DNA sequence: TAACAGCTCTAACAGGAATA
RNA sequence: AUUCCUGUUAGAGCUGUUAAC
C-alpha cells in the first residue's frame, strides 16, 4: 500500500479567548510584543489567544484591555482554509499541545516547526526505537552528535511538524530531517546531512517515520486517536485529538 | 479514519522505436530496434561540424571518436546499458566533418571571454558561424565546444550563455549541440555517450523515439514563465509549449511566447485567449484544419478566474478542456508497504480532494533494469532515498484523475535531451520552462515558434 | 498601500551519480 | 552547457486579514 506523512486531525472545532481592545492593533504590533513580554500563550490578530488570563493581561494592561470573552471557531478546517492567521494560529496550538509533556526540543526553521532529539536526553528509553531507526545493519545509532567535519556544528535528528488544509480535512505532516544546531550554519552541514540520508530508503524512513510517531505521540499508530492538550492549567485551552496512524491508501 | 482514496497506478508509459517497437526502456529500445525516426529517412546520415578554439579541437574530435565507438557504462548500470557505437546504434553514420565543416572561433572570442563580457561572446561565437551558415547544406548539427576558459561567461546575472548561443543560432535553422568540459570530464562514458548521441540525432533530423499509443487528437500545452530582474521592479515572461502527434508522422514539439510586459506568472483574459487562438491555430496546420478534441494546459501556478474564461472561450463546446496546475513542491510523501526495499512505483497517483491529487513521476520503475532483473530502479536514488511526488489542482475537471495522470506521466519520457530515464515534469512544462528562459533571455524571440531540436 | 500570514514559484549556486 | 534533480540561499508573485489613505 502507500503510507503518507498525514495524521488526522479529527478535532472540528476549539474554544480561544478573545480580548477586546480600546484602541486599534496591528499584527505586526501583536507578533513584536509577543517576543518582548514572552508570555506562556499563543497570540494572533484577526485578538484570539490561547493560553492563561494572567499572561494576556501582563501582554496588555488594563488600560488596553475592554473585555476577555470566548471565541468559538466552530469550522476549524474551513476557518483555516480562509485564515492565514487561523492557519498559523493552530499549527502552532497543535505543536504547542504536542511537544508539551514531552522533552523533545521545539525549533523553527524557516516559518515550519521541527520536534528535535534533544543533546542532553539522547540516551533515554523513548529515544532506543529512533537509535534503532538510524542504526546501521541491526546496531544501534545515533540521533544526535557533532558533524564530522565541522569545527563546532552540532546535528540531530528532528521531524518538521506542518499544518495542512486538504479539502475539508487537517493533516499534521511529519518529515524526518537533520536539525543542525546553529540554524545560519546548516548549509555547512550539506556533505554531512547527504552522506547520513543517503540510505535512508523506503524500510529505513518507514522505520525512522514510525519512530517518530511513537516519539510524538506515546503510541504505535494502531487504534489511536491520542489526545493532547496546550496549556491544560488554563482557563482558554485546546484540545487537540490526532490519529496516531498516517494517512494511507490501498490501490484499486 | 486515515484511509484515503483507493490510489491508482499509470503504467510505465512504453516509447515507440523504429518500426512500432515498443520498450519503456529508452535506451534499451533505441539499442535493441533503433530510432522511431529510422524507418524512414529523416537523416540520411548525421553530418557534424565543429566549432572550437583551435586548441580544443582535439576534444571536438575525442569526443566524437567515442560516439563511434563502443563505451561500458560505469556509473548507474543499474539502469545504464552498452553503447555500441552512433553507426551500430542509430543505423545512420556519423559523418565526421571535412576541414570546410570545420571552423575556430576567432581569438576575439578568447579576448571578450576572458574580457567577461557575455553579450560580446555570444555574438563572436556566432559570428565564427558565418562560413557553416553558407553550407548550411554540407552539415547538420554544429558540435560547439565551450572551453573552461570561458567560465566567466557560462552564467552570470542576467545572462545566460547558453540561450544566448540558441536563440541567436534559431532564425538560421542551424541546430547546435554545446559540449562543455562536464561532458568530456564525467567518469562514466555511456552516460556521455548515449546523452550526445540521442541529442545530435535528435536535432540532426529527428525522432530517437515518441510515445506508443498516443491519441493525435489531444494537444498539450504548458505555460511557464521565467522572471528577469529590473533594476526598478521585475518582468515576467510566461511561454507556451505545445506537444501533439499530428497526422504526419514527425512528433510536433514547439514553443512560443504568450506575447508587453507582465508583472506577475497570471495572463490576462485577451492574453490568455490570444496564446490560446495561437495555440490551436498550430495544432490546427498539424492536422489538415481539424479542432482539438481535448486541450490540456499544464500551468506551474494557479489559473485566474480570467484565465479559466480565456481558455474556454478559445475553444468550442465540442473541445474539452483541462486546465491543471502542476505544483512540485508539496508536503506530502509516501511510502511503499506490502515498507518495501524500493519505494512507492513511479506512476501510483493518490487523489487527495475533489480537484487535487499526488502524481509520483518519480519512483521504483520495473522492467528496466539491467542487472538484476525483478530489482525496481530509482532514478533520484543518488539524489533523495524516496520520491517526492506532484500535486495536480484541476480548474476544470470532469471526473477522473487517470487520464491527466497518464497524459503528465507519458510526457515525462519524451525530453529527448534528457538522458535519464525520465522527469519530474512534463516535457510540456520542461520546454515552455527552457523557451522562457531563452525569450527572457533574447526579447526578439516573440513572433516566431521554434521547435524543441533548436533549443534542446 | 503598508504590514501580517500562507502557498508556491523562480533564481542562483553546490554537487554527486541509482539498495550502498 | 550530454544529463538528472537534490539541497542551500534569497526573492517575487498571488491570495487573504487588518489598518488605513
Ligand atoms: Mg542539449
Amino acid at each position: 500500500a502507500l503510507r503518507t506523512n498525514a495524521l488526522p486531525v479529527v478535532t472540528q472545532s476549539i474554544r480561544c479567548g478573545v480580548v477586546t481592545l480600546a484602541s486599534p492593533i496591528t499584527f505586526s504590533e501583536l507578533k513584536e510584543r509577543i517576543s518582548q513580554k514572552s508570555p506562556k500563550a499563543l497570540l494572533t490578530y484577526t485578538v484570539l489567544f490561547l493560553g492563561g488570563e494572567p499572561e494576556i493581561r501582563k501582554i496588555f494592561s488594563n488600560d488596553e484591555i475592554n473585555s476577555i470573552g470566548q471565541y468559538y471557531i466552530d469550522e476549524i478546517a474551513q476557518s483555516v482554509a480562509a485564515s492565514t492567521f487561523l492557519k498559523s494560529f493552530v499549527e502552532e496550538a497543535i505543536l504547542t499541545a504536542l511537544l508539551r509533556e514531552k522533552p523533545i526540543l521545539h525549533r523553527v526553521r524557516h516559518r515550519t516547526h521541527y520536534a528535535v532529539i534533544p543533546n542532553a536526553s539522547a540516551k533515554d528509553d523513548r529515544f532506543l526505537d529512533l537509535r534503532k531507526a538510524v542504526g546501521f545493519k541491526g546496531d544501534l545509532g545515533y540521533i544526535t552528535g557533532n558533524v564530522t567535519n565541522a569545527k563546532e556544528l552540532s546535528w540531530a535528528e528532528a521531524v518538521s511538524i506542518r499544518l495542512e488544509e486538504r479539502g475539508g480535512k487537517l493533516w499534521i505532516m511529519l518529515k524526518p530531517e537533520i536539525w543542525i544546531k546553529p540554524l545560519d550554519r546548516r548549509e555547512e552541514a550539506t556533505d554531512f546531512i547527504r552522506s547520513r540520508r543517503r540510505y535512508r530508503f523506503n524500510q529505513c524512513s518507514y522505520q525512522i517515520l514510525d519512530a517518530w510517531i511513537k516519539i510524538l505521540f506515546g503510541s504505535i499508530g494502531g487504534g489511536g486517536t491520542v489526545n493532547i492538550s496546550c496549556f491544560p492549567d488554563a482557563e482558554f485551552k485546546a484540545e487537540f485529538e490526532i490519529g496516531t496512524r498516517t494517512a494511507f491508501s490501498l490501490g484499486v | 479514519l486515515s484511509q484515503l482514496a483507493a490510489h491508482s497506478t499509470i503504467p510505465e508509459p512504453l516509447l515507440l522505436f523504429k518500426d512500432n517497437r515498443t520498450d519503456t526502456h529508452p535506451l534499451r529500445g533505441l539499442s535493441q530496434y533503433g530510432p522511431y525516426s529510422a524507418c524512414f529517412n529523416l537523416p540520411g546520415q548525421v553530418r557534424l561540424a565543429y566549432l572550437a578554439p583551435t586548441e580544443h579541437m582535439r576534444k571536438l574530435d575525442a569526443i566524437v571518436r567515442e560516439l563511434q565507438n563502443p563505451a561500458t557504462p560505469k556509473e548507474a548500470t543499474n539502469y545504464y546499458v552498452e553503447y555500441g557505437g552512433f553507426e551500430k546504434v542509430f543505423k545512420v553514420p556519423l559523418v565526421m566533418p571535412q576541414e570546410h565543416l570545420r571552423c575556430l572561433a576567432l581569438d576575439e572570442c578568447h579576448g571578450v571571454a576572458a574580457n567577461g563580457n557575455g553579450l560580446a561572446l555570444a555574438d563572436k561565437i556566432v559570428q565564427s558561424m558565418s562560413g557553416l551558415f553558407r553550407q548550411k547544406h554540407a552539415f547538420d548539427v554544429l558540435l560547439v565546444y565551450l572551453p573552461a576558459s570561458w567560465k566567466k561567461c557560462f552564467e552570470y546575472d542576467g545572462f545566460d550563455l547558453h540561450d544566448r548561443i540558441k536563440a541567436k543560432v534559431a532564425p538560421l535553422n542551424l541546430p547546435i549541440q554545446i559540449i562543455n568540459d562536464t561532458a568530456l570530464t564525467r567518469q562514466c562514458r555511456a552516460n556521455v555517450m548515449w546523452g550526445v548521441s540521442v541529442a545530435l540525432y535528435a536535432k540532426a533530423g529527428g525522432i530517437p523515439w515518441k510515445l506508443a499509443d498516443w491519441d493525435k487528437d489531444e494537444a498539450y500545452i504548458g505555460l511557464s514563465y521565467a522572471i528577469k530582474k529590473n533594476a526598478e521592479g521585475q518582468e515576467y515572461t510566461t511561454c507556451c509549449s505545445q506537444v501533439f502527434d499530428p497526422d504526419g508522422t514527425g512528433f510536433e514539439f514547439v514553443a512560443y511566447d504568450t506575447r508587453d510586459r507582465k508583472g506577475n506568472p497570471y495572463l490576462s483574459y485577451q492574453e490568455m485567449q490570444s496564446v490560446l487562438s495561437k495555440s490551436l491555430h498550430l495544432y490546427q496546420s498539424s492536422h489538415n484544419g481539424r479542432m482539438p478534441r481535448k486541450i490540456f494546459i499544464h500551468k506551474t501556478t494557479h489559473f485566474t478566474e480570467d484565465e479559466i474564461q480565456g481558455a474556454f472561450d478559445s475553444f468550442s463546446s465540442s473541445t474539452e478542456i483541462e486546465l491543471v496546475q502542476i505544483i512540485q513542491s508539496t508536503n506530502w510523501y509516501g511510502l511503499k508497504v506490502d515498507p518495501a526495499s524500493y519505494p512507492v512505483d513511479r506512476g501510483l497517483y493518490q487523489p487527495l480532494t475533489e480537484s487535487e491529487c499526488l502524481l509520483w513521476t518519480q519512483g521504483s520503475v520495473m522492467g528496466v533494469n539491467q542487472q538484476n532483473p525483478g530489482q525496481p530502479v530509482f532514478k533520484e536514488a543518488a539524489l533523495t532515498p524516496l520520491p517526492n511526488p506532484i500535486m495536480l489542482r484541476r480548474f476544470s475537471g470532469n471526473g477522473g484523475w487517470h487520464a491527466t495522470c497518464s497524459s503528465i506521466l507519458a510526457l515525462t519520457k519524451v525530453d529527448w535531451n534528457n538522458n535519464t530515464l525520465y522527469k519530474k515534469l512534463p516535457v510540456t512544462l520542461v520546454y515552455s520552462q527552457v523557451f522562457a528562459d531563452v525569450v527572457k533571455q533574447t526579447p526578439e524571440i516573440v513572433n516566431e515558434i521554434y521547435d524543441y531540436r533548436f533549443f534542446m
